[PDB]
């Protein structure tokens, strides 16, 4: 909401968040006490939608602009798990980080055979 | 050669001249003109060999144990 508003008065701002993931994992937490019946892997039944609905307004626009900048943990280095595989649709380049560089000691370990750009 | 209290008799595999080893020799310099490569004889790893090459191939392990290599 306070990136939107310094977007909407013109100016083109910078978002940094921290891990969105924990957002989803909040809905989780919640989710089966709401009442509703668990979906593939424990996730809400609604994992696509809570998680469209946020990041589909965190756009630039013909007013002024946001970049932004998203950390996604991955649970269990699984990338098929669906909270990863649901959030690479929302994003125009993708970094993905790999623990298997990383322990040869090359940082950023950055996997080039994943990482993409629109 | 005879000696003192030994006889040996130095015999070769194939008879030997001259119009022969130059023959030889002529065709030992067209296989490396012309670049002719035979076959060994080797079935037994020439078996072998394929079936390694075949049993190996698309074999993703390394992908798939996180081995970093």
């Amino acid at each position: 909401t306070m990136a939107e508003k310094f977007r909407d008065e013109g100016r083109d701002v910078l978002l940094f968040v921290d891990n969105i993931y924990r957002y989803t994992l909040a809905g989780t937490e919640v989710s089966a006490l709401l009442g509703r019946m668990p979906s593939a892997v424990g996730y809400q039944p609604t994992l696509a939608e809570e998680m469209g609905v946020l990041q589909e307004r965190i756009t630039s626009t013909k007013t002024g602009s946001i970049t932004s900048v998203q950390a996604v943990y991955v649970p269990a280095d699984d990338l098929t798990d669906p909270s990863p595989a649901t959030t690479f649709a929302h994003l125009d380049a993708t970094v993905v980080l790999s623990r298997q560089i990383a322990s040869l000691g090359i940082y950023p370990a950055v996997d080039p055979l994943d990482s993409t750009s629109r | 050669e005879v000696q003192p209290g030994n006889v040996t008799v130095l015999a070769d595999t194939a008879i030997r001249g001259q119009d022969l080893d130059e023959a030889r020799a002529m065709e030992a310099k067209r296989k490396a003109e012309e670049h002719i490569s035979s076959s060994h004889g080797d079935v037994d790893y020439a078996q072998a060999s394929a079936e390694l090459a075949k049993a190996i191939a698309q074999l993703r392990v390394i992908e798939l144990t996180k081995k970093a290599m």
